[PDB]
């Protein structure tokens, strides 16, 4: 009974659906009855044409704004160069209108699209705040396609507006559910960049979503790193297809590419599963993520079976995100336990890193205490350390259930004397482990140079909770 | 740029 889109370029919206198995399964939530219905999506980006016949219809200005000049109205700035043009393309991927005659179709095609006008112009960390902060209590999902530099020498994340912005949305926002931030993990593939270098995607309340290519490898831009949660297609060479989705000037597009379109498909992804189950947390459907994304035919040389026995990469998280597992899962979804927060001071004096440096520490997380953690959610290594040659380093975290998670590979262009001043590195790869007992940190020279350095400061904090485990996988 | 696309 159900019928899919009859736009004219949904045929070639093959990360939506196909007969292949190579697709985001999202005709099959589709077909559940979800189709984005009453969830508010928001890009945060250099505009949305919001006047676009692919947009129009769905658009909500009370999910907008323009922090760049400071009015209601998100409308990309026109220039020859069609420099804006950025934003309306993620928007299309989240909300484009369906069987209306014109391009293809949005994952949520009937949820309302809006979108925030912040970088076109300097984006502060103020700028970024306002835009992550705006309405939400009208907006659910936020959606990022935006970061940092990826030249592969910069380690920067929020500061401290943006920071609370976040703490904010998760804690107050939808009605105390917490806001959904959904972000690019980055395209500094060719730069061999780290996403955790980047402190958005690092971060515990953003679910960082990287790419995979049509035919299941990881792109020339991808970046690998422990935070990445779950992948979507994207773009990959030139005989691969690309993202289908309105384009500036109230065009469309069959090529629009890199991180930047994995983290819309999620966002839609995402406002299906929030339409089967509305009173999900921002916790519970990071849950959701971990439980229904699916490594089958992705390719990478690191996939690896944490403690729990789901299979995790660095390129890919969990691997492809699964629409039609997601909104099955959700409807009778219980809610996660409150999130606790167990802090271990690791260190009782400073190491020399050298050539390596291996630190061992039994943990008991905070056993008999009301932060007790037998069900990890978010780890951290919040480490502090001077070292003459930033991107010579390579740090592993391993997990007392054996899971090794890569917190930082050598950067060959981060040539850097600052080391790192409290970088929370953190890795989602030992989900749902019990983390007492032995973690053991490893920091490598990986270069011939003779380099030298201090770690200073270890703190492992761990999230999680003491309650609700699955038998493993 | 401090961020970028
Ligand atoms: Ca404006
Ligand atoms: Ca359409
Ligand atoms: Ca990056
Ligand atoms: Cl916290
Ligand atoms: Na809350
Ligand atoms: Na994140
Ligand atoms: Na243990
Ligand atoms: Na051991």
């Amino acid at each position: 009974v159900y019928q899919e889109p009859t736009d004219p370029k949904f045929p070639q919206q093959w990360y939506l659906s196909g007969v292949t198995q190579r697709d985001l399964n999202v005709k099959a939530a589709w077909a559940q009855g979800y189709t984005g219905h009453g969830i508010v999506v928001s890009i945060l980006d250099d505009g949305i044409e919001k006047n676009h016949p692919d947009l129009a219809g769905n658009y909500d200005p009370g999910a907008s704004f323009d922090v760049n000049d400071q009015d209601p109205d998100p409308q990309p700035r026109y220039t020859q160069m069609n420099d804006n043009r950025h934003g309306t393309r993620c928007a299309g991927e989240v909300a484009a209108v369906a069987n209306n005659g014109v391009c293809g179709v949005g994952v949520a095609y009937n949820a309302r699209i809006g979108g925030v006008r912040m970088l076109d112009g300097e984006v502060t960390d103020a700028v970024e705040a306002r835009s992550l902060g705006l309405n939400p209590n009208h907006i659910h999902i936020y959606s990022a396609s935006w970061g940092p530099e990826d030249d592969g020498k910069t380690v920067d994340g929020p500061a401290r507006l943006a920071e609370e912005a976040f703490f904010r949305g998760v804690s107050q926002g939808r009605g105390g559910l917490g806001s959904i931030f959904v972000w690019a993990s980055g395209n500094g593939g060719r730069e061999h960049d780290s996403c955790n270098c980047d402190g958005y995607t690092n971060s515990i309340y953003t679910l960082s979503i990287s790419s995979a290519t049509q035919f299941g490898n990881v792109p020339w831009y991808s970046e690998a790193c422990s935070s990445t949660l779950a992948t979507t297609y994207s773009s990959g060479n030139q005989n691969e297809k690309q993202i289908v989705t309105t384009d500036l000037r109230q065009k469309c597009t069959e090529s629009h590419t890199g991180t930047s379109a994995s983290a819309p498909l999620a966002a839609g992804i995402i406002a299906l599963t929030l339409e089967a189950n509305k009173n999900l947390t921002w916790r519970d459907m990071q849950h959701l993520v971990v439980q229904t994304s699916k490594p089958a035919h992705l390719n990478a040389n690191d996939w690896a079976t944490n403690g729990v026995g789901r299979k995790v990469s660095h390129s890919y998280g969990y691997g492809l995100l699964d629409a039609g597992a997601m909104v099955a899962l959700a409807q009778n979804w219980t809610t996660v336990a409150p999130q606790r927060k167990c802090i271990i001071d690791i260190l009782t004096e400073p190491k020399d890193i050298g050539k390596r440096l291996e630190v061992r520490k039994t943990v008991t997380a905070c056993l008999g205490e009301p932060n007790h953690i037998t069900r990890l959610e978010h780890a951290q290594a919040r480490l502090t350390l001077s070292y003459n040659r930033r991107g010579d380093l390579a740090i592993h975290l391993v997990s007392p259930m054996g899971t090794r998670s890569t917190l930082l590979a050598a950067r060959p262009h981060d040539y850097s004397a600052d080391g790192f001043n409290d970088w929370a590195f953190m890795t989602t790869h030992s989900w749902d482990e019990d983390p007492s007992g032995e973690w053991v940190l490893e920091i490598e020279n990986t270069s011939e140079a003779n380099n030298y350095g201090t770690l200073t400061k270890f703190t492992l904090v761990l999230y999680g909770t003491a309650s609700g485990s699955l038998v493993p996988r | 740029r401090r961020r970028v696309r």
